[PDB]
């Protein structure tokens, strides 16, 4: 029941190859099919569960990743990497396997790791 | 085959997009073999028949920008046939004019929401890149059978079932568009300019029909010409946009193999009011071929019609 820090203010800024991820993120962001789960930050109290934030201890979504992107919080692309990874890493532990949402996020990993591989 | 509660006249009107739009009702008809330049819609790349309508949504500050200008002066646009849709190279093709004009401002971006009805084809003679990067084509206008449209209204009978035109270029047109085949042969329909020939050779490929897989893996036979149905005005075959800006031609069958259904039924931006959606795709490749469309009324006689879409099938 909090939300990450969405931009920085006394953080250095640097402007390369983190277009790219802007690239990859449109892809995502727009497939979109799936992507209305992860969009935004998870509610706990309109879905009832009130377990997920204490079985899931860092809250990563696709919106977040989004405003770090714009303010150039990231100086380095693989921390962006580890952010998506650990966006669908999180759903596999509190969700079953059979659940459709691991169906729906293994699809977005899928594209996620395909287009990650033009790194520039 | 079914009763249909539904009405036919509510998926035209494109309702998902909006529903206070500004009409123009004016029409500007260019004469034959006259030489004129028009620009080019930069995203669009589907083959666009004259009568069939074009829902669209634009969301970039250059596109914005040339149909703010196209209301002011005629409100005309080109839509080109491409040979190969990642080339840019195309030789016909066919004009649009916007009759319904949307703005809106969501969150600080300009958005327009504009439906056009295609009026006369053309021959692209050449192209160049405006300083903008928005091509601007100079084309030429191009020129423009009783028993035969008896022959085929027989056979389309004969697949599903006044709803057809009339007119012998009008109905020509209607069964161009709405047949199950293959864009290269559109682009030869298209490319015919007297109504004769084109309604004997429209015979003559609607007798020889295959069915459609899918495009990706090729190895699962979906759906034939004989579950091909009806649901709007327009035909078995409209086109419809998603939120995001890509516009669909979807096929509306009444029954379908080899897909799963993943998710459960939502009604969230139906193109079909009165209907909820669910992702189907393909059991061996999971290409995600349509959606199926399931009613929320007991009283609609067609509970449920599947809505594929063109680009991810293949004729066998
Ligand atoms: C993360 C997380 N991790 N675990 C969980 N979650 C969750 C988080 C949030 C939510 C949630 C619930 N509600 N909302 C509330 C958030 C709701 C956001 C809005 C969702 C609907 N809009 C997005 C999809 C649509 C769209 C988008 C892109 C293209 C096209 C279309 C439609 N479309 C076509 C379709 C065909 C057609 O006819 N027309 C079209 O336009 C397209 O072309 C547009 C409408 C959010 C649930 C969950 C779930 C979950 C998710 C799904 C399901 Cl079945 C069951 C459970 N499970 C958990 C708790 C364990
Ligand atoms: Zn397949």
């Amino acid at each position: 029941d909090s939300q990450q820090h969405p931009a920085p203010e006394k953080s250095s800024k640097v402007s390369e190859q983190l277009k790219c991820c802007s690239g990859i993120l449109k892809e995502m962001f727009a497939h979109a099919a799936y992507a209305w789960p992860f969009y935004k930050p998870v509610d706990v109290e309109a879905l009832g569960l009130h377990d997920y934030c204490d079985i899931i201890k860092h809250p990563m979504d696709m919106s977040t990743i989004k405003s770090k992107l714009e303010a150039r919080e990231y100086r380095d692309a693989q921390e962006f990497g580890a952010d998506v990874r650990l966006m669908f890493s999180n759903c596999y532990k509190y969700n079953p396997p059979d659940h459709e949402v691991v169906a729906m996020a293994r699809k977005l990993q899928d594209v996620f790791e395909m287009r990650f591989a033009k790194m520039p | 085959p079914n009763i249909i509660n539904f009405d036919t006249s509510l998926p035209t009107s494109h309702t998902y997009l909006g529903a206070d739009m500004e009409e123009f009702h004016g029409r500007t008809l260019h004469d034959d073999d006259s030489i004129q330049v028009i620009p080019v819609l930069p995203q669009v790349m589907m083959i666009l028949v004259p009568g069939q309508t074009l829902p669209l949504q634009l969301f970039h500050p250059q596109e914005v920008s040339m149909v703010r200008n196209l209301i002011q002066n005629d409100r005309t646009f080109a839509v080109l046939a491409y040979s190969n849709v990642q080339e840019r190279e195309a030789e016909f093709g066919t004009t649009a004019e916007i009759y319904a004009y949307r703005e809106e401002q969501d969150f600080g971006i300009e958005i327009v929401k504009v439906k056009a009805i295609g009026r006369q084809r053309f021959k692209v003679l050449e192209l160049r890149t405006q300083s903008d990067g928005i091509q601007q084509a100079k084309v030429q206008i191009l020129p423009e059978a009783e028993t035969l449209m008896d022959r085929i209204k027989k056979q389309l009978r004969e697949w599903d079932e006044d709803s057809l035109p009339s007119n012998p270029i009008d109905f020509s047109y209607w069964v161009a568009a709405n047949l199950p085949i293959d864009d290269s042969l559109r682009i030869q329909l298209l490319k015919i300019d007297s109504a004769i020939q084109r309604l004997r050779c429209e015979l003559d490929i609607m007798n020889k029909c295959t069915s459609l897989c899918c495009k990706q893996c090729q190895e699962t036979e979906i759906t034939t010409k004989n579950e091909i149905f009806s649901l709007s005005r327009e035909g078995p075959m409209a086109a419809y946009v998603n939120p995001h800006g890509y516009v669909h031609e979807i096929l509306t069958v009444y029954k379908a193999c080899n897909l799963n259904l993943i998710g459960r039924p939502s009604t969230e931006h139906s193109w079909f009011p009165g209907y909820a959606w669910t992702v189907a795709q393909c059991k061996i490749c999971a290409s995600h071929i349509g959606w199926k469309f399931t009613a929320t009324k007991k009283d609609m006689s067609p509970q449920k019609f599947w809505g594929l879409t063109r680009s991810a099938l293949i004729p066998t």
